[PDB]
C-alpha cells in the first residue's frame, strides 16, 4: 500500500462477522429496546417475557 | 440448556452428609444443547 | 441532490497512455448506481458501463471501471485513437439521474 | 434498437415545438424513455422520463413547468413539448432508453436517438 495511490489501491480494514441464525444459546442480544413505567393506568405489561 | 444449580453450608461434622434441609438456589444456565451421557469429576492433590 | 464533479477535466490532451479518468460525489453513490457514456464528436453518447465495473455489449472489456464508495474510475487499458470521446458519468442514487461535466472535451 | 430522432426545428422565439422520437417494435411497452437537453457546448441534463406503458413522466425541479412529455402506444413514438422558445432553450434534446423496474435497478440510458437541434432559426 501507498499513500499516493488510488482507493483500488489504498488499503481497506474489513471485520467480517458471522452471526448463525438459530440463536438457541443467545450469547449475544440487542438492547431490546426497554421503555418506560406508566402505573396507574391500566397498561398491557410485558416485564421480561 | 444445562442448568447448574449451587449452594454453600457451614458444617460441624467428622463425616456423615448433613440432615435438615436446605433450598438450592439457581446460580447458571447454559444454553450448551450437546448430549451428555458420562461425567468426571476433578480433585487437587498436595505435594512437597 | 448528489452532485458529481469528473476531475480529470483534460488530462488526455491527445492521450497515448492508460488514463485514469475520476467522478466524485457529495453523498457516497448507493451500490454502484453509476453508469459511463461515449460521446462521439458530432453523434449521441453511448453507454460504457452500468453498476460499478458491468461492460457493455459490443464495447470491449479494455473498458474497465474500478470503484466502489465514491465511484470514481473508467481506464483505458491499450489506447486506440477511435475512441477518443467526452465521457461523462451519470447517478441513480436520488438524483433525478443528474451527469458529470465531461472529462475528455477538446 | 433504433430510436431516429425527429429533424431540426425552425422554432421563432416564444413559439412551441414538439419534438418526434420513433421507437423501434417492442421498445416502449419493455423500456422507459428518457430525455436529455445537451445544451450547447455544454453538458447532459437530465429532463425526465416516459413510462409508455402506464402514461407516467416525472420531470426535474428544473424542467418543470417548461416541457411537456407525451408518448404514443400506438404507432410507437415518443413526443417532447416545449411551452415556448425561451432563449435559453437552445440545445440538441436526445431520447434515450431505461429500465423503471424492480429486479433490473441499473437505470441507464441503453440506446440514444440522433438528436434534434432547436434554435431561435434553423
Ligand atoms: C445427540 O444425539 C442425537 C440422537 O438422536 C443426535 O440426533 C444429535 O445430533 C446428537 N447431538 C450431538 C451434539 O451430538
Amino acid at each position: 500500500f501507498q499513500p499516493t495511490n488510488g482507493v483500488g489501491y489504498q488499503p481497506y480494514r474489513v471485520v467480517v462477522l458471522s452471526f448463525e441464525l438459530l440463536h438457541a444459546p443467545a450469547t449475544v442480544c440487542g438492547p431490546k429496546k426497554s421503555t418506560n413505567l406508566v402505573k396507574n393506568k391500566c397498561v398491557n405489561f410485558n416485564f421480561n417475557g | 440448556y444445562f442448568k447448574i444449580y449451587s449452594k454453600h453450608t457451614p458444617i460441624n461434622l467428622v463425616r456423615d452428609l448433613p440432615q435438615g434441609f436446605s433450598a438450592l438456589e439457581p446460580l447458571v444456565d447454559l444454553p450448551i444443547g450437546i448430549n451428555i451421557t458420562r461425567f468426571q469429576t476433578l480433585l487437587a492433590l498436595h505435594r512437597s | 441532490e448528489i452532485v458529481l464533479t469528473q476531475s480529470p477535466g483534460t488530462l488526455s490532451l491527445s492521450p497515448g497512455e492508460r488514463a485514469t479518468l475520476s467522478c466524485r460525489a457529495s453523498q457516497s453513490v448507493s451500490g454502484s448506481y453509476l453508469a459511463w457514456y461515449q460521446q462521439k464528436p458530432g453523434q449521441a453518447p453511448s453507454l460504457l458501463i452500468y453498476g460499478a465495473s458491468s461492460r457493455a455489449t459490443g464495447i470491449p472489456d479494455r473498458f474497465s471501471g474500478s470503484g466502489s464508495g465514491t465511484d470514481f474510475t473508467l481506464t483505458i487499458s491499450r489506447l486506440e485513437p477511435e475512441d477518443f470521446a467526452v465521457y461523462y458519468c451519470q447517478q441513480y442514487v436520488n438524483s433525478p439521474r443528474t451527469f458529470g461535466q465531461g472529462t475528455k472535451l477538446e | 434498437v433504433q430510436l431516429v430522432q425527429s429533424g431540426a426545428e425552425v422554432k421563432k422565439p416564444g413559439s412551441s415545438v414538439k419534438v418526434s422520437c420513433k421507437a423501434s417494435g417492442g421498445t416502449f411497452n419493455t423500456y422507459a424513455i428518457n430525455w436529455v437537453r445537451q445544451a450547447p457546448g455544454q453538458g447532459l441534463e437530465w429532463m425526465g422520463r416516459i413510462i409508455p406503458m402506464f402514461g407516467i413522466a416525472n420531470y426535474a425541479q428544473k424542467f418543470q413547468g417548461t416541457v411537456t412529455f407525451t408518448a404514443d402506444k400506438s404507432t410507437s413514438t415518443a413526443y417532447m413539448e416545449l411551452s415556448s422558445l425561451r432563449y435559453e432553450d437552445t440545445a440538441v434534446y436526445y431520447c434515450a432508453r431505461s429500465a423503471y423496474y424492480s429486479e433490473s435497478s441499473g437505470y441507464y440510458l441503453d440506446y440514444w436517438g440522433q438528436g434534434t437541434l432547436v434554435t431561435v432559426s434553423s
